[PDB]
């Protein structure tokens, strides 16, 4: 469908309080959790070329604008899955520091940013198991991932 | 006759669900083997 | 749930009640202490104190509106069946006597040779 | 009520007792552990942040643990389990395994640690009234002698019990859990630590 | 029967009590409507709505004198525990000002940060 | 947390001709695509 | 239908565009008539009247 619905679900809530004597029983109560919502959408584009182009213009021909066409598919693709990931608005929560900015270091340094940001995804639970960078610092990032 | 015509009629549209983790975290017993455990109902 | 996948919203499904209201748990204050099985005014609630407790303790006040058995009434005054009863909280006694006094419930037994009398607690107004 | 056990198709007594389990679960670690977070611990109970040192990794707990199991063999404690926050456990994990080579100087695994648990919080929103349980601060740890000076007392251990329902107004059985449990702990086991 | 074979007398017996009156049935007037599990003063009765309604529907409200969990006062003034609460029609929330407001309950557990207050709800006097 | 929905991933359709003017048909491609991400997944380094 | 066991509510989904709009039907007033492929201006619109429209009668205007 255009839009996906929720998922659903129901829990309880108690606690367990302290009885003394007469001390009237405090009830729980339930809870209904949902899940997120999702939704699909269209990307179109397209070509209007003129009959002469076509036979007048030796070089020009469709497989220019179909190659085009994937050249923009594919381009779309990895910023639609990823540009959510750039653009977000990272709260001070998840956002981890340089820390390894130390004195004089190697810039295999970044292995201590690098450290710091697994320990940060295992202390709150979200273990990142896939790194995202540019390709800017490669170097520095391949020297992090073997034996500094 | 666009689709957002009957986009509010949802009883028509198929319905697929967003599958998702949805719950709460099991709670884990962790004192045990600090305490030494006696039972007697007479206590 | 910690570091859960995705965002999650939690519907409060409402309720009220919270417990039945026979009792009511109160704490004492720095001039109040209370003996097991007897009446308290302690923070606006009269009834049966279910806990010896001493200034600071938490203790147990029964408000179930029952029948009661006191012998804490003010021996001047006669306590005929059907009379209201009041609680003259300066004396800590009970009193037919209404003038400011608590309104706290009704004899149903008269003031017996032991000075003693049943009563019915009436609702905390 | 008797209307939502049977329309309400999702809901069942199943997750009522769930939650029971996991509300009594939640706080039986709370009466264990409890008295040990929130014990007023004295200097001689107290080892500080024996690391400090300047600009040393964070594995340089290693330092402070060690010297609090060496604080604990002196007067005889000999602490066996080490009692920390989930925060701490990425540091703690590296100095109880081999930490690698600083400085040229090999810090060997601590050893004499038989288990490790990171004791976080709990907390349920019921009604509109949130109640919690507070775990180990983090920045703290507490070394343990078990099973010695600490006992646990169980009277009962759980009952539940459906009780006064309303036949005029069909409402069904009231659930009840209820527990008659204690704990002994005491100072001559512990050793608090900080970072 | 109608069609009965013999002549017969029926002897009525009487009884007064009908229900345990822990709720009540009223009839929403056409400036009243209804949220379940949310204090309402519908027809004289105060209570805990148990089903939404609208113009000319018909909810119970629960009226049981149990021990209530809300939030709906006015969060400037202080609900400490004791302190009796009544309840402001044109407002629609708890109040401690009493003047024409009915009374309505008694606060057992006093306001938290979250202007969440437990009250005895009291019996309709 | 990252959940891509394809239903139609890429269809190029020629489509409208102008005889009148002597223009080519018009080529357009389009996809139906969906794409669901979180802030629960990410930690965001510097250097 | 007629026999309809029980009622059905009706819900009418909405199209406003009915037709290109390249021509528009008209009626011809007594004082006016058409030859076909002309230009007319017929109940304030202009354009090629496509039928032999006599007074009273039907034509189209392109």
């Amino acid at each position: 469908p255009q839009v996906m619905d929720a998922k659903w679900a129901l829990q309880g809530n108690c606690v367990f309080l302290e009885h003394i004597e007469g001390e009237e029983i405090k009830f729980g109560t339930i809870n209904a959790e949902n899940g997120p919502v999702a939704r699909i959408q269209t990307y179109a584009t397209g070509f209007e070329y003129t009959k002469e182009m076509k036979d007048f213009n030796q070089t020009f021909s469709v497989e220019i604008l179909n190659k085009s066409i994937g050249e923009s598919y594919n381009a779309l693709l990895n910023h639609i899955h990823l540009s959510p990931i750039i653009n977000f608005n990272y709260k001070a929560s998840n956002k981890t520091a340089f820390k390894g900015e130390t004195n004089d270091p190697i810039w295999l340094g970044i292995w201590r940013t690098l450290t710091q940001a697994q320990k940060d995804t295992v202390i709150a639970k979200r273990q990142g198991n896939i790194l995202m960078a540019s390709s800017a610092d490669q170097i520095e990032i391949e020297m992090a991932l073997n034996g500094g | 006759m666009t689709f957002s015509s009957t986009s509010n009629l949802k009883e028509l549209l198929r319905k697929v669900v967003l599958d998702v983790e949805l719950g709460r975290e099991q709670v884990q017993l962790l004192y045990k083997p600090i305490y030494d455990s006696i039972a007697d109902s007479n206590l | 749930f910690k570091g859960q996948p995705t965002p999650s919203t939690i519907t409060q499904i409402t309720r009220a009640k919270i417990s039945d209201g026979k009792s009511v748990r109160v704490i004492l204050s720095e001039g109040e202490s209370t003996k097991t099985q007897q009446f308290y005014l302690i923070n606006g609630f009269f009834g049966v104190a279910m806990q010896d407790g001493e200034k600071g303790d938490e203790v147990t006040l029964q408000i179930e509106q029952a029948e009661y058995e006191t012998d804490n009434i003010v021996t001047s005054e006669a306590f005929e069946a059907g009379k209201l009863i009041y609680w003259d909280n300066t004396a800590k006694k009970f009193t037919t006597t209404s003038a400011s006094n608590r309104l706290v419930g009704r004899v149903t037994d008269g003031k017996d040779s032991n000075n003693v009398i049943w009563f019915i607690l009436l609702p905390q107004q | 009520t008797k209307e939502m056990k049977d329309f309400n198709q999702t809901f069942s007594v199943e997750i009522l007792n769930k939650s029971i389990g996991e509300s009594y679960n939640a706080l039986l670690n709370h009466i264990h552990l409890s008295p040990i977070i929130n014990f007023n611990y004295k200097a001689s109970n107290k080892t500080a942040f024996k690391g400090e040192t300047n600009d040393p990794i964070w594995l340089g707990i290693w330092r402070t643990l060690t010297q609090a199991q060496k604080d604990t063999v002196i007067a005889k404690r000999q602490g066996n389990i080490l009692m920390a926050s989930s925060a701490d456990q990425i540091e703690i994990e590296m100095a109880l395994n081999g930490g690698h080579l600083l400085n040229g100087s090999m810090y060997p695994s601590i050893k004499n640690i038989s288990t490790v648990i990171y004791y976080d919080g709990w907390e349920v929103t019921v009604g509109k009234k949130t109640y919690s349980y507070k775990g180990v601060t983090p920045g703290k740890g507490y070394l343990i002698r078990p099973k010695r000076g600490f006992k646990e007392l169980i009277k009962r251990d759980l009952t539940t019990e459906v009780g006064n329902a309303d036949l005029s107004k069909l409402v069904e059985n009231q659930i009840v859990g209820h527990c008659y449990r204690g704990a002994f702990a005491a100072v001559e086991e512990n050793v608090q630590e900080i970072s």
